[PDB]
């Protein structure tokens, strides 16, 4: 899916400083409660994610729940140039 | 489709805005108290919510 | 299924060699001079060229449009 | 600032989908059943589970994981909500645990046969009055049959069910089809409460010995 | 330093519910204070009706799904203090207490 | 050391993601004046390329360094897929190559700003 640099900068961010994301599956809303990329983005890049290991994905009462793993640490640690002494707030 | 096309149609009042909070149908909603769920999950889930059959 | 009316094919942009080469003109001494106008909008800024219409200048970012007779 | 009705309805649904959620989440770590305490300016979620390492996982990460998202997911405010690990005590007397551990145990190629009476005997061994299992689905066969095994005291009829009676549905997804399985366990009065119901069956009358 | 602080609890067990108003006014009663309730009000009985079936098939049979919520009320007259302090008590699940003035 | 620290300079930067490739994009960024400084390789068939890009650093008075080969600019670029065997292959030449901020100081940095000055 076509998503925005800034998109998508803002999506990784919020999903390494926080470690876990949540998405009601609404594809058409405009923004996402927690991040301001619309939902439909946030999902669809939570998805390409989990298909290459990033992440867990876990489906409940129409909702989303995403858990990052440790690949998905390292590689969120490289792409936003982070030191490797900042972690997730969840360790 | 196009953004003043693709889902542009209203959709703030009738079935095709509300949807089953546990399976998102939009048959049989039950929407007394809030519940807002259809009628088989909520029967599914009565139990959990607190709702009892004394009759 | 069956079809009557040809199938139709999707917008594909056409491919331009060197589009913004010829923006621009160099002249020996290695002054550069410009031979499309710039978006006067800030968000655009410069570099923001318009395009030379037969009847307008259109600009490809904000959509400004200038008409001149 | 909704009224009595809207609030309690709120928090029955709350609590179906929270169950939901960590029903789906921990199934292979073992989830018997979660609890919501509720306390001023503070919320308690305690997890029942068989495995609790699993569910902390190492230094507790899953479990704040699990905070973190249960918090950001139903707008709890921020260090309001905890979660807690408890061990389910006599995990053979849980029908919910049973259920998993057979449907652990089919999904491994065991026998049908063989994992029922095995989970029968463990039930019967953990103090329980009378079990019941139900395997349901293609067994052997493209042609659908049910298996029951049963052991031991049951009642079916009346009050006393919904507090003698612990039972569980689970489904198991086979290479063939949906395996239906259900756990029925009765449980024996307990005077204390903790292991079984602090009432005694109403058609029950003790005599005390003369002196 | 005398107001009239309303205590309203609201439960869906009764047992707990009586047993936490019991405990309150055992409290308030030690504390030479003056206790007026606790009133019971009306049961309110939350109702749903709903077929049995899945589907349109068979006799149509309904599930009669009751919720019972049960609301007490307490005066007391003392301080503000006093009532936090009384209020402290252990309090079980599934009981609500909200504490105002008037 | 100064081609290892011109290379140091640009992988940081697009690490940091602060360069801009191409000439469509080179001229636009460099007239915005946040272009810090401008690479071109010499491997070009199109004198008009070189002297549009030479002319327009010159006015807007931004650094200028030179590569050999355009491919080795590409590569350095990032533009091509790295192998766990070795060196990046499908390699795509990049005739110019323009930063908008380097991220961080660098050894490299100094190097290459005592060079082009
Ligand atoms: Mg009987
Ligand atoms: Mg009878
Ligand atoms: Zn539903
Ligand atoms: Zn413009």
């Amino acid at each position: 899916m076509i998503i925005s640099e800034k998109n998508r900068r803002e999506i990784s961010k919020y999903l390494f400083q926080e470690g876990v994301c949540y998405a009601k599956k609404d594809y058409n809303l405009a923004k996402h409660p927690l991040i301001d990329v619309p939902n439909l983005q946030v999902i669809k890049l939570m998805q390409s994610f989990k298909s290459k290991e990033y992440v867990r994905e876990t489906f409940a009462w129409m909702h989303y729940y995403w858990y990052l793993t440790n690949d998905g640490i390292e590689f969120l640690r490289t792409y936003l140039n982070l030191p490797s002494e900042i972690v997730p707030a969840t360790l | 489709g196009h953004s003043n096309i693709w889902n542009a149609h209203p959709k703030n009042y009738g079935p095709g805005s509300r949807t089953c909070r546990v399976c998102g149908n939009p048959h049989a909603i039950i929407r007394k108290y809030g519940l807002m769920c259809c009628r088989q999950c909520f029967r599914s889930n009565a139990k959990e919510i607190g709702f009892i059959k004394y009759r | 299924k069956t079809y009557t009316k040809p199938k139709k094919i999707k917008h594909k942009k056409k491919k331009v060699k060197l589009a913004v080469l010829q923006f621009y003109k160099v002249d020996d001494s290695g002054k550069v001079q410009r031979l499309r106008k710039e978006c006067p909008n800030a968000e655009c800024g410069a570099g923001t060229f318009m395009a030379n219409h037969f009847d307008r200048h259109y600009c490809g970012k904000c959509g400004l449009t200038y008409v001149y007779q | 600032q909704i009224s009595k009705k809207r609030k309690f309805v709120a928090d029955g649904v709350f609590f179906a989908e929270l169950n939901e959620v960590l029903t789906r989440e921990l199934a292979e770590d073992g989830y018997s059943g979660v609890e919501v305490r509720v306390t001023p300016v503070r919320t308690e979620i305690i997890i029942r589970a068989t495995r609790t390492q699993n569910v902390l996982g190492e230094k507790g990460r899953r479990i704040r994981e699990l905070t973190s998202v249960v918090q950001k997911r139903f707008k709890f405010k921020e260090n309001s909500v905890e979660l807690y690990a408890e061990k389910v005590n006599n995990r053979g007397l849980c029908a919910v645990a049973q259920a998993e551990s057979l449907r652990y145990k089919l999904l491994g190629g065991l026998a049908v046969r063989r994992a029922c009476y095995g989970v029968l005997r463990f039930i019967m061994e953990s103090g329980a009055k009378g079990c019941e299992v139900i395997v349901s689905g293609k067994l052997r066969a493209q042609r659908a049959k049910s298996m029951k095994f049963k052991d031991g005291y049951m009642i079916s009829s009346g009050q006393p069910v919904k507090e003698y009676i612990d039972s569980a549905v689970r489904h198991i997804l086979m290479r063939q089809g949906v395996l239906g399985i259900k756990v029925k366990i009765m449980l024996d009065w307990d005077p204390k409460g903790k292991q079984g119901p602090t009432t005694p069956l109403p058609d029950l009358v003790t005599i005390h010995s003369p002196k | 330093q005398i107001h009239k602080i309303r205590i309203t609890l609201s439960s869906k067990n009764v047992k707990n519910l009586e047993k936490v108003c019991a405990d309150l006014v055992r409290g308030a009663k030690d504390k030479r204070l003056r206790v007026k309730g606790p009133v019971r009000m009306p049961t309110k009985v939350l109702n749903i009706t709903t077929r049995k079936s899945p589907c349109g098939e068979g006799t149509n049979t309904w599930d009669r799904f009751e919720l019972r919520v049960h609301k007490r009320v307490i005066d007391l007259f003392s301080s503000a203090d006093v009532v936090k302090q009384i209020t402290s008590i252990t309090i079980e699940p599934g009981v609500e207490v909200e504490v105002t003035i008037a | 050391d100064i081609m290892t620290a011109l290379q140091l300079v640009l992988k940081k930067s697009k690490a940091h993601g602060g360069l801009a490739r191409g000439l469509h994009e080179g001229a636009k960024v460099i007239e915005k004046h946040a272009a810090q400084l401008c690479v071109l390789a010499e491997d070009c068939d199109q004198p008009d390329y070189v002297k549009l890009v030479k002319a327009l650093c010159a006015d807007h008075n931004v650094s200028l360094i030179t590569v050999p080969n355009a491919k080795t600019l590409g590569e350095w670029a990032g533009l091509c897929k790295i192998d766990s065997e070795g060196k990046a292959r499908k390699v795509v030449g990049c005739g110019c190559v323009v930063v908008k901020d380097y991220g961080e100081e660098t050894e490299g940095l100094h190097i290459v700003q005592e060079y082009v000055k």
